[PDB]
């Protein structure tokens, strides 16, 4: 288990998300929309959800689990809709 | 179709825009809009005559009274936060000095002045409240009257302290007599008959013009000097400095009533013969107000000088007016 | 320290000598004191139950004002009286008409037994009173004068009792009679015992609550804070009444308060009975004018008399009766001469209305309710003309009111007509009539308003020479409160 | 001209009414009615308006004029619906 | 006779000796006075533009008590808040249990100065500060208490300081880092000059006139008669940023005004902000946030600043920016974390509401409006159970208040994050951090709730025991102030 | 659901229907909340040490300080109504002595008394002033913080009659130097440096219980005893009736600040080991109030004697206590 920031596009506040270390990109995305699709963002469906560092803006792949993208404790991950 | 008015209509043009004094106190007498039955009912009833006789047939005339105003411009709403705080002083006086033990302080001879010269008066007192409340229910506008009110309210007020003094007094010298003598001197004292005659006299002038200048440009001046200056140097003197403070306080309720008596007489001479008029009444009234100051501050220690400086004092009074 | 306020009260009363350089009856004269051959120390017996001391005086009155005309500033911007029901405007400007000038007159009355009252308690006591009365007067000025901008109307709370208009002359009929000229005693009978202590006081918290129901504070608070006064100088009629029939004349007393107390209820039958069933907002009316004088008046009255020693009027079982009457006539009278008072009065005949009315008078629609049943179909039938009159009433000589009673199917309408040395006098009931023949001297050549016109004193000799001669003019002149606006559920 | 005070029948007040000496007392309830019906009291056709003094209740007959009925100025009259 | 003030005044303020039994170090330790080395000589040049003396303070302060405990009287049994508009219930819940203890809290801080400053100007006005906080915190306290048996949520105009609920926290965060926390010279600068003279004094100008408005006198009154007093204590900041300036430290001043500001602005666009543009009712607003924001606040700070020989702020032109954004964010955070707070939040978006939101700010339908899209929708479709949450929001760790911007087509929400000492920090924007930077030890070791979360200080680790962690229970526990009323209009 | 409650939640149950003195000042400090971390910012702070050490570590010990309940139940409403009518007192006496010539009436030696006795005081006062306030903003408990309030209130007033009284003199005796050269008095005049001393030092005595010892229970009772008491009956036996009245009717004040800290000590006494802890405060300051009194008195005419009265009334005012 570990938490992170999450800033969801085109919704107005970043939320506290807990995730698991063994999770995927695609994984963190799908806990993060929970918080926010269907309350603040309307879904979009022709869309992919990706995962970047807030502070940097490094993209992380789909696939990447969050053992292997060196995350701080609480860092903040931006959800964007991507192809 | 008439048009709302910027004031009330009896006020409307003039244009320094009323005062809440004027807003409330102005043109308020209705038994003056027909002198012939000034009252609602058969014109001969006892106080249609009255009023028909003490009032409108005055010798003291003038075009429109109405139009007198008090200089210090006293509502009732003011009138009590004047007092409230001036009341705040005195009841203040009296809790502290008590505390301080002040009565105590005084000699058995000041204590036996007390019980002759200052207590009694509240006889003299309730007489002036009794005689500026027929000025009040006679005189020809609510703005006189009004004044007339709140002298009314300033006359109980002495009243009151007095009778509070004379009880503290009493607690303190409960063998000098203090509240149980008070009658039999005020009747019988010779140091009192000039004063009591004064009052008991000028309490009967029914003309409204005559009883103003009976009880406040005669009487009045002379029961001040007499009984506040005179009495109060000499209890500043005697170690009595409660009565000293507590007459300097009252007299500034005197000077208050000497200043809309004189705007009254200022106004009077508006017109010819109102001068004259005046002086026949004082010169009437003057010979009974010596009388009263000599029979009482003769009766004091340094007798012919008290009898000297309240008798120009209170001349003074007149003089300034003219 | 201080003294117990009991330690030294009684030095402050203790001011009746003995005079000497003029005689008593000089100083007392009859005719102002009305001493009644009872003697000083008999009225010395006197003794107020409320007492207060100077300084209690102006320290409670300060703050009195205070809150009042805190309360005033703080909703004035708010102007409610823009927004407010229109019976209720109408309800104000007729309050502020007819008794701010009899207020600050009362501070005269209370002058009268201020310095010819034998007992010392009572002078005191009336200087209380004048300073009141004086509040009242001026209070009641002070506020309405806000309004001056907004309507002629509330010009009249000063000029009022300056014109002839018939209602100001029921007014002044009634406080010069009760205490503009009687002498002390007799004032602190008829005014402070009857008027005061019997109507104005319970009459003013019913107006403090009927405000404070029509979301009107500035009023609520102001009526309720006159109200608070009333009680320190209502008292001293009972203290003479006591000492009247603990002494000879008994009579005399139970006379004057029989006076007093009718003379009474005829000006309150007009400026708070029609108020009360038709001004305010039937939503707005926990009880009828009835039951109002049933339960906070008349119970009072009689159990005041009892303690006194005193009797009910030999009138009473009338008056309770008049009760059912007396104010719907006042009210229809009124209404029907809409345009000789300057308030908009409210018809309040609207069918809920009606109900109300039928319910708290069980026959009134089929007396009142008539006349205003035909006044209904001429205003639905577009005959307005046919609503307003083309003469005067006949006016009764001793209140100067309208004389009217029921109609309808139990018509009872009744004048007591007298003639006195070669004129001929009208009344509205048994009462109004004693009043003159037990002391006509004292009513004798006044004249009522129609006296006037059919003297030849009101010229052009029309009804648009009275409404001059009542210093009436287009802006004041009062018309129907809700603009007729209750005539559209008949159509 | 003469004056008289009209206290209709079924009406609520009592009127001021200005008659003349020669009218007859039919005439006369012309005049009052004038100030009633249709007013405040509705007519009645079937009906004969009456006059009568109010004090005694003396009855004057329709044809008997102002003149003939000793009134004193003022005099109250009922004006009441008879046959 | 009396002298006239500008005879004596001097005298009263003539208190400062060179002591000797003492250093002037111990006297007035740095930590509290603050002079930085600026001598007392130096600091004796303060001189306070509003002057009073302790008769005059007693007098006008008694007057004004009167009249506002008298209105509040004389309303009271009206009961108008049982009526008034939920969204103005709301407001006042909200300001009471914000402001009550915050507002005796400045008691203290003005106690800081009265004690520690070296100006004696600044230690007798402050004196007189002491005293009207103490009133502040009194009347505010008394008022609200008519109201406890009205709903629990009255309870917290006294509880709320008490206890960890987010909106409390940010509170405390702001006063206590303002105003109980610093030097005295700081105090006046961060209290009185930025946030009282700066914002709730126009603020309170405002708060009066939207009760007025709202037909609650009661609370206008309260308002507006505390807001007079603003302006005798608020004053002391401006003769101290002077002395600084015109001796050494211009920038230690500006620094100070520099974060006393944007604290100061930040906690205001959760507590004025959303109240203005959403929870009073659309016919009842004169003006937006950012209306009112730019031309009674950020104007005159600039004049102020302007004369004081200061500059604006390095984040002004963002801040001027943020007005069109901050405020809603705040506003839809606080309305969908809609239980965690103890008042009713009035959603405010309704078809005519939000078509006023978007004139006042064009694009807020196409961002901010979105959201509230969502909401709705769900709402309409029956799914309430999606407008609540189920996690918390990520809290600054400046302001700790959530960290929120601009959704919708223009999405631009960041985090102004910062790694200092191991430990990572969250901030709502440039200058939350900055403030954070520039005093890192003044901040380091506090944790703001979701770090409490975090850190296992919340049992049971869930919103069931961050809600008790919070005091909050059924009953004070907020929902929507109209009750979805405004759903109805979208079906 | 919680349902409304009768009061606030931490009075409810109790049952004598709280006092406005109780809703309006029980229970609001917030600082005692977290005695770790008393305010919401990093634990280290001054100003979080600062109280750490002088609220928190004070061996002054109770378990629940909220309990504490001012004597006279002041509240600001009723502070200012109770005070205002006090200067209503104390402005009248200002505002009448002053018409009457009152200074002038003063000797040269007493004028020469009040320059070196009397004016000075508006440094001790002041200082007083902010001992009470220092006392204000570091005690544990707002209802005892507000006593010091209203006492702070109290101190700035007598500061502000003395201020007012020095312009009045300086007017009346323009070559004295009043108001000129009272810095140097309190700062050189042996008769001075004993109070300055007494104060300068309680001044920097910061453990609340210690401060409220230092500045109520020593410093005040024999600030009181000498300035007020002491030189009062020494102007009044000179002929300056004002300063006597001035001077008790700020002793007024005194009192009501004694009887608070009294209330506070009767409270304190509910503990073992308090009343050890404040008698080993006061055996350290007593010595500088004796060395205060000693120094101020025996400058004063009869000053031997001066000296033993304020010694055992300002003793008596904490033997009573206990
Ligand atoms: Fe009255
Ligand atoms: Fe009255
Ligand atoms: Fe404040
Ligand atoms: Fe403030």
């Amino acid at each position: 288990t570990f938490p992170i920031m999450s800033n969801f596009e085109r919704d107005f506040v970043i939320q506290l998300v807990p995730v698991d270390t063994e999770d995927t990109m695609d994984q963190v995305a799908e806990k993060c929309a929970y918080h926010s699709i269907n309350r603040r963002v309307h879904p979009q469906p022709e869309k992919i959800l990706r995962v970047r560092r807030h502070e940097d803006g490094t993209l992380f792949p789909r696939g990447m689990i969050v053992s292997d993208a060196g995350l701080r404790p609480t860092e903040t991950l931006d959800i964007i809709f991507m192809d | 179709a008439l048009k709302p008015l910027k004031t009330w209509s009896h006020l409307a043009g003039n244009r320094r825009r009323p005062s809440e004094y004027e807003v409330v106190s102005t043109n308020l007498h209705y038994f003056t809009d027909n002198p012939e039955r000034p009252w609602e009912l058969d014109s001969n009833l006892p106080m249609q005559t009255w009023y028909k006789k003490y009032c409108f047939d005055s010798p003291l005339k003038h075009d429109d009274w109405n139009a007198f105003r008090d200089p210090d411009q006293l509502v009732y709403r003011t009138y009590n936060l004047l007092q409230d705080g001036q009341e705040s002083y005195v009841q203040g006086l009296f809790d502290q000095l008590n505390d301080r033990g002040h009565d105590q302080m005084l000699t058995r001879e000041w204590v036996e002045t007390l019980a002759r010269f200052y207590t009694p008066a509240r006889y003299l007192f309730h007489a002036l409240q009794m005689g500026s409340v027929y000025i009040h229910q006679i005189a020809p506008a609510s703005t006189i009257t009004n004044c007339a009110t709140y002298e009314t309210a300033d006359h109980l007020r002495w009243l009151t302290h007095t009778a509070y003094r004379t009880r503290e007094l009493a607690n303190c010298y409960p063998d000098v007599g203090f509240g149980k003598r008070e009658r039999d001197v005020w009747e019988n004292d010779p140091a009192w008959q000039g004063f009591r005659e004064l009052i008991e006299k000028a309490l009967i002038a029914w003309d409204w013009g005559e009883a103003f200048t009976a009880i406040n440009l005669v009487t009045k001046p002379a029961v001040e000097e007499a009984l506040l200056q005179q009495l109060g140097s000499l209890a500043q003197s005697e170690g009595d400095t409660l009565l000293g403070l507590l007459a300097q306080a009252q007299k500034r309720d005197a000077e208050r009533h000497r200043r809309w008596s004189s705007a009254l007489v200022k106004m009077a001479l508006e017109k010819e013969g109102n001068r004259e008029v005046l002086q026949k009444w004082v010169a009437k009234w003057e010979p009974l107000a010596d009388k009263a100051i000599e029979a009482y501050c003769s009766a004091l220690p340094d007798g012919e000088n008290a009898i000297v400086e309240a008798k120009s004092a209170s001349r003074y009074v007149r003089q300034m007016m003219g | 320290s201080m003294l117990k306020r009991e330690d030294w009260y009684d030095l402050t009363r203790t001011t009746n000598w003995t005079p000497k350089y003029v005689t008593e009856n000089e100083l007392f004269p009859e005719e102002m004191s009305g001493a009644r051959g009872i003697s000083m120390e008999a009225w010395e017996k006197y003794d107020e139950p409320y007492k207060i001391t100077y300084p209690e005086y102006v320290s409670i009155q300060r703050e009195k004002d205070s809150g009042a005309y805190s309360i005033k500033a703080a909703l004035e911007r708010d102007g409610f009286v823009d927004r407010a029901d229109p019976g209720w405007v109408s309800t104000m400007q007729l309050h502020f008409g007819a008794i701010a000038l009899e207020e600050y007159a009362a501070s005269t009355a209370e002058a009268r037994m201020a310095r010819f009252a034998k007992a010392p308690g009572n002078r005191n006591m009336a200087t209380f009173g004048m300073m009141d009365e004086n509040r009242h007067g001026q209070i009641q000025l002070y506020f309405p004068y806000a309004n001056v901008k907004r309507s002629r109307k509330w010009d009249w709370a000063h000029k009022a009792i300056h014109t002839n208009e018939w209602a100001a002359i029921a007014a002044r009929s009634f406080f010069d009679d009760m205490m503009m000229t009687r002498d002390s005693v007799a004032v602190s009978i008829m005014l402070t015992f009857a008027f005061e202590t019997g109507f104005s006081n319970m009459q003013f918290l019913g107006l403090a609550a009927d405000a404070a129901e029509a979301g009107d504070h500035t009023f609520a608070s102001l009526i309720s804070s006159i109200q608070t006064d009333e009680s320190r100088h209502a008292q001293q009629g009972g203290p003479s009444l006591k000492i009247l029939v603990e002494n000879g004349k008994k009579d005399e007393a139970q006379q004057m308060v029989d006076v007093a107390i009718w003379r009474s209820w005829k000006l309150f039958s007009v400026l708070t009975g029609p108020i009360m069933d038709y001004y305010t907002p039937l939503e707005s009316r926990n009880q009828s004018f009835k039951e109002f004088m049933l339960e906070w008046i008349v119970a009072q009255f009689e159990r005041q008399l009892l303690d006194l020693g005193l009797d009910k009027p030999w009138y009473w079982d009338q008056f309770m009766q008049d009760l059912d009457e007396t104010h719907h006539g006042m009210h229809l009278g009124v209404w029907y001469w809409r345009p000789t008072v300057w308030w908009d009065p409210a018809a309040g005949v609207s069918p809920e209305e009606r109900e109300w009315l039928e319910e708290k008078y069980p026959g009134w629609n089929d007396t009142w309710g008539q006349c205003w049943d035909v006044i209904t179909d001429n205003l639905v039938n577009g005959k307005p003309e046919l609503t307003v009159p083309e003469t005067l009433p006949t006016i009764c000589n001793m209140c100067n009111l309208p004389i009217a009673h029921t109609p309808g199917n139990k018509w009872n309408v009744k004048d007591y007509q007298l003639e006195y040395e070669g004129r001929l006098y009208h009344f509205g009931s048994e009462a109004d009539r004693w009043c003159f023949q037990i002391d006509p001297e004292r009513y004798e050549n006044h004249t009522n308003l129609v006296d006037r016109f059919l003297k030849g004193e009101i010229q052009p000799a029309d009804l648009a020479g009275a409404l001059m001669y009542m210093s009436l003019e287009p802006g004041v002149m009062g018309d129907d409160a809700h603009d007729y606006e209750w005539v559209k559920a008949y159509q």
